[PDB]
């Protein structure tokens, strides 16, 4: 199975659920979030999970994320 | 056990849906899976208040008798606020067994309740004398120290 479903929640955008391949990097995940909600990508966008910033260079499958987990987009 | 079962279900629900900017997770147990009885959480200041920009850290210690008894919630480090004891312990009606605590109260309700309290202190139960007095007598200085505390706590 390739996909994991995540809830990406933000201050100023509606909730976005994405089903993304687990071999995408955290950066890929941000990039897809951006084209999906029609905002411009930049390198200072971060994702928070359990009070820690996800490392953009980590593959999603290398993180503690699990199916249906909420990630906060900052 | 009920205590562990409840805490598991709260964790399950929280990780899937929680207020933006908040975080909450059990500590690692000695072995170490999860220590469901001790969580580390973060409560963000509300926008357009002097608390804005701060992410305020708390521990929640659950007793063996939870959910019949409430968790103990302690800002770490202790917070400048009229309703926070010098220990960091929060003073709030829903966290009091003899007042507002019910087994139905959730971790989410507790953290939102504490967040609400930050910018709307309960003047009728001072837990700290510095912040209380200053709040009631020197509102400008009060808000000034709150803004600095917020910068001290930038995520």
């Amino acid at each position: 199975h390739k996909l994991i479903t995540l809830l990406l929640r933000s201050s100023k955008s509606e909730d976005l659920r994405l089903s993304i391949p687990v071999d995408f990097t955290v950066k890929d995940l941000i990039k897809r979030y951006c084209t999906e909600v029609k905002i411009s990508f930049h390198e200072r966008i971060r994702l928070e999970f359990e009070g820690e910033w996800l490392d953009p260079n980590d593959q999603v499958q290398s993180t503690e994320l699990e199916d249906e987990d909420q990630v906060s987009v900052v | 056990s009920l205590c562990k079962t409840r805490l598991q279900e709260e964790r399950k629900q929280w990780r899937r849906d929680h207020p933006f900017g908040f975080y909450a997770k059990p500590c690692k147990s000695s072995d170490g899976g999860l220590d469901l009885m001790n969580w580390k959480v973060g409560i963000p200041g509300k926008p357009k208040t002097s608390w804005e920009g701060g992410l305020y850290k708390l521990t929640m210690a659950f007793p063996e008798e939870y959910p019949t008894r409430p968790p103990k919630c302690r800002f770490t480090p202790p917070l400048f606020h009229p309703n926070v004891y010098p220990s960091g312990t929060v003073c709030l009606s829903i966290l009091n067994e003899e007042e507002g605590w019910k087994p139905a109260i959730t971790i989410k309700q507790i953290l939102l309740g504490i967040q609400d309290l930050l910018d709307d202190p309960n003047i009728a139960s001072p837990a700290q004398t510095e912040a209380y007095t200053m709040f009631k007598k020197d509102k400008v200085e009060y808000e000034k120290r709150v803004r600095a505390q917020a910068r001290e706590n930038a995520p």
